[PDB]
DNA sequence: GTATTACATGGTGTGTAATAC
DNA sequence: GTATTACACACCATGTAATAC
């Protein structure tokens, strides 16, 4: 329904750990990368990889793709406006 | 799972708009990320994590969830067709 | 499969080659190509010219490219000392 | 200790242009 | 008119190790 903010995984996950106690250096350790990478994905810096999401669901619950989905409703609306399609044309007949 | 309407009025504000008046400051970004969660998953059971203690509403309002946002505040919804069709922020 | 084999039979059954099809989203046929076969990954930004082209919406087609993904990443990283808070 | 980030690096998506039909 | 692919290149995630608080 078109939210206003949509907020990248890491914020998300870096949002909950604060809210679960769990430092960064612990996160890392359980989920078996290092803390540079945890800083990075919960700045938002990088992206939450398919890799990364098999870890962070086993550590965090829902499901790889549940994790994926959001890093890809975030990835599209920071490139909302950025492509011009309004030359490609929508193959197929008119319903 | 797409969201597609909303009982309390204050959390459609501050996901359409993006407009704090209707919740309280501190538990902004924690509901502007549940809300998040609600409209991405597929089904319920993405919405299943330790922290958010999703157990269904049932005897009155069957069909109904609730998700926690701090303490005992919470967020309920209606799931139909895959989607979340009411959303309400109260108590128990 | 790869999501190139859904993009590939809409181009079949449509009668779209390739190349018009390159040049309608806005990138060269190798890169069509590259996608058709599943030699390379439906990006985002892909998505969004696709969706465009082939209906839907760009969350679909990039769904397509993550399950591809996990599935190549099935039993590939043991997270069986991985704690579930 | 905890967190951040420059740096080097490896992996991978893309255009050009050759090679095919 | 059509498709496929080696090459050069640019971008991005990740590991290492230095460093501010
Ligand atoms: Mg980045
Ligand atoms: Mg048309
Ligand atoms: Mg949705
Ligand atoms: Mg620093
Ligand atoms: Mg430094
Ligand atoms: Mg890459
Ligand atoms: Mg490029
Ligand atoms: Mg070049
Ligand atoms: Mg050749
Ligand atoms: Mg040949
Ligand atoms: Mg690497
Ligand atoms: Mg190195």
């Amino acid at each position: 329904m078109r939210q206003f903010k949509v907020s990248h995984p890491g914020e998300m996950i870096a949002r909950d750990l604060e809210d679960m106690g769990v430092s960064g250096r612990r996160f890392a350790h359980n989920i078996g990368v290092t803390p540079a990478t945890v800083s990075r994905l919960l700045a938002g810096k990088t992206a939450l990889t398919p890799s990364l999401s098999i870890r962070i669901a086993a550590a965090l619950g829902s499901t790889p793709e549940f994790w994926l989905r959001l890093q890809s409703n975030y990835d599209l609306r920071q490139l909302e406006n950025q492509i011009d399609t309004s030359g490609i044309v929508l193959y197929g007949e008119s319903n | 799972m797409m969201i597609k309407s909303f009982k309390h009025k204050g959390l459609k504000l501050l996901f359409e708009k993006g407009v704090t008046s209707g919740v309280p400051a501190q538990d902004v970004d924690r509901i502007n990320d549940r809300l998040q969660a609600i409209d991405t998953a597929t089904e319920i059971g993405e919405l299943n994590r330790q922290i958010y203690k999703l157990h269904p509403l049932k005897g009155d309002r069957e069909g109904y969830w609730s998700i926690t946002v701090r303490a005992n505040w919470r967020i309920t919804f209606q799931f139909i067709n895959g989607d979340a069709y009411i959303l309400n922020y109260e108590d128990y």
